[PDB]
């Protein structure tokens, strides 16, 4: 159609605003303030397609993984009332992490003032998938611990709203902030480092291991590791400038490493229901 | 066609004073609008480009606001320079229309 | 610093052919879409049509279709503008103006007088 028609442009003609990664040259969405033709952008190639479509088909696939697990039969839980909260609170910091982004990555060229809304937001849903993402984690590790795992439930809390509150500073877009911003949320993320010590001094170095526990959190902390030091360091397109316009830039590998990691980390937590779900909901040690 | 009606078609101010130039759209033209000056025979020159937002290099006595339909162009503290003829553009969709423009005459 | 520089004044015969000229310069010529206005005496601006020197892709004002030709030379960055079968009516300074993504324009030529006189 003729209306809201508009052409990829190169990035030193952006504003000041849109100016993001100077490594990604050509290929970027004019300002555009009309979310007709921000969403109808989605169905264009420009930098961000990518990163839209990664955490739009992401948010889906979530949406779609939180249904069914809400509709599996009783009989599989110990506590199935609790047990259903603790995986909605993950599923429910996933979605609303992967919708925020999508949303913001798609509505990002309309205003000065539009991206800077949605940008906080975009920060924010990514605390609320780190702090979502502990909530079943410490109830199956800390299972016949409670007043240990009621404790970190209140110190990732704390933090996560310290991050919540941080990233609602206008320093904190500006790319200059980019290596603060992967180093506030990697550290969230690692905090976890915490309640992993106090599970393995206190049920030992061999039910740790033999659960799978401790692997399972190293493959964890390397996607955290990994796709902190791909965002702060913007590689590879930071190799070949202009190469990796349009595919394969640190934003949407990162964007990919956040469906990936949400994805193995529900697995980690459901063969925690599923072992504890085996040995029952009693306390015989 | 999108017809861009202007108004006023002519206006006298003395300096120092505001102004307001509004500009009708006959459909909804989603912000996609822009301002020019034109100073006698010499090339349009863009002031406000996505209905708000100022051009690089021009003064911020001129200010772009609007939406949907109804758009306006307020200059204050008009400067002597400010003389010309004014005119809205509309870019949301083909045929990019202008408004019939709006003479601004400084005394 | 872009810039935009237009063909000198034309004065033709009515029915004749004009062919304007448009040399940009500062700039990847491709990056960007090329529009061209018409200005009639003491009268208000009038989009002709849009060119992408790109695609090659052009298009035109319906009320200008069967008038005005957009062509290009990429390798010396130069926009063409041809009006066929001029009429009184064509008496217009005409100018070529750039886009930046979307058809606002920052950057114009300086303009093209063609007169269409029969002496
Ligand atoms: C969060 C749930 C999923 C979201 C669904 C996607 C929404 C798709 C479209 C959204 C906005 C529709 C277009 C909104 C209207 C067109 C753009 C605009 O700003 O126009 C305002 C004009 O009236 C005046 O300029
Ligand atoms: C059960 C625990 C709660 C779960 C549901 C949480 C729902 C999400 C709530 C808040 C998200 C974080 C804050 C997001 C805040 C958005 C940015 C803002 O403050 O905008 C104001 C503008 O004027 C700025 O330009
Ligand atoms: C155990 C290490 C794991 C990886 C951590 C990676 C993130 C931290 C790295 C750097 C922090 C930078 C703090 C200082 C921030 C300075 C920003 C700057 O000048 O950037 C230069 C530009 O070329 C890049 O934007
Ligand atoms: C098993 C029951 C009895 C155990 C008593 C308490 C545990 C032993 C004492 C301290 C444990 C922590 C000591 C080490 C403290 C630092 C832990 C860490 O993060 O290390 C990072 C690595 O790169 C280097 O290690
Ligand atoms: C199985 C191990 C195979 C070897 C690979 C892993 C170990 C390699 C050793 C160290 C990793 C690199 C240490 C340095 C980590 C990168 C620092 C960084 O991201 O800085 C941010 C700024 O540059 C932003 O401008
Ligand atoms: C279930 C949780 C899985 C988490 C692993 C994902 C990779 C690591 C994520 C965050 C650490 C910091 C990297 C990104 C920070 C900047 C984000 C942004 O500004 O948009
Ligand atoms: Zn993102």
């Amino acid at each position: 159609e003729f209306e809201g028609r508009w052409r990829v442009i190169p990035h030193d003609v952006l504003p000041d605003w849109l100016k993001d990664n100077d490594f990604l040259l050509h290929g970027h969405r004019p300002p555009m303030p009309s979310f007709r033709a921000c969403f109808k952008s989605i169905f264009r190639i420009h930098t961000e397609t990518g990163n839209i479509w990664t955490h739009l088909l992401g948010c889906v696939f979530f949406l779609c993984l939180g249904i069914f697990y809400m509709f599996r039969p009783n009989i599989s839980f110990v506590a199935p009332l609790q047990e259903k909260v603790v995986f909605g609170l993950f599923f429910l910091g996933a979605i609303l992490c992967l919708s925020f982004s999508w949303l913001f990555h798609t509505v990002y060229c309309h205003s000065e003032g539009v991206s800077r809304l949605f940008s906080k937001l975009d920060y924010s849903g990514i605390a609320l998938l780190i702090m979502g993402s502990f909530v079943p984690w410490l109830y199956y590790s800390f299972y016949c611990n409670p007043q240990p795992c009621f404790i970190y439930l209140i110190v990732i809390c704390v933090l996560g709203i310290a991050a919540i509150i941080v990233s609602q500073w206008d320093m904190f877009a500006t790319p200059q902030y980019r290596g603060v911003r992967a180093g506030v949320f990697l550290g969230l993320g690692l905090s976890g480092i915490i309640p992993t010590l106090h599970y393995v001094i206190s049920e030992g170095f061999l039910k740790a291991a033999t659960i799978g526990q401790i692997g399972w959190l190293m493959l964890m902390a390397s996607l955290y590791i990994t796709g902190a030091a791909l965002y702060a360091a913007r590689i590879p397109e930071r190799f070949f400038p202009g190469k990796c316009d349009i595919w394969f830039h640190s934003h949407q590998l990162f964007h990919i490493f956040v469906v990936a990691g949400a994805f193995v980390h529900f697995h980690g937590v459901s063969n925690l229901q599923e072992f504890r779900f085996m040995i029952g909901g009693g306390c015989s040690e | 066609d999108i017809q861009m009606t202007q108004s006023p078609a002519s206006l006298s101010a003395s300096v120092g004073e505001t102004v307001t130039i509004t500009c009708r759209a006959s459909g909804n033209i989603h912000n996609f609008l822009a301002w020019y000056q034109q100073k006698q025979g010499k090339s349009p020159q863009v002031l406000v480009y996505n209905a708000k937002t100022l051009a690089d290099g021009v003064p911020s006595r001129f200010s772009g606001s609007g939406s949907g339909t109804q758009y306006s162009l307020k200059i204050n503290s008009l400067q002597p320079e400010d003389f010309g003829s004014y005119y809205c553009q509309q870019f949301w969709s083909t045929p990019y229309t202008f408004g019939g423009g709006t003479k601004l005459e400084i005394n | 610093e872009v810039l935009l520089q237009q063909s000198g004044p034309e004065l033709v015969k009515p029915g004749a052919s004009v062919r304007i000229t448009c040399k940009a310069s500062g700039y990847t010529f491709t990056d960007f879409n090329m529009d061209w206005v018409k200005q009639s005496p003491g009268k208000s601006l009038e989009w002709i049509g849009d060119f992408n020197p790109n695609s090659g892709g052009s298009i035109y004002n319906q009320k200008f279709k069967d008038k005005a030709t957009f062509t290009v030379d990429k390798s010396s960055s130069t926009a063409y503008m041809e009006l066929r079968s001029l009429t009184f009516e064509d008496t217009a300074v005409y100018y070529c103006a750039r886009e930046t993504g979307t058809a606002w324009f920052a950057y114009w030529g300086q303009g093209t007088l063609v007169t269409v006189s029969a002496a």
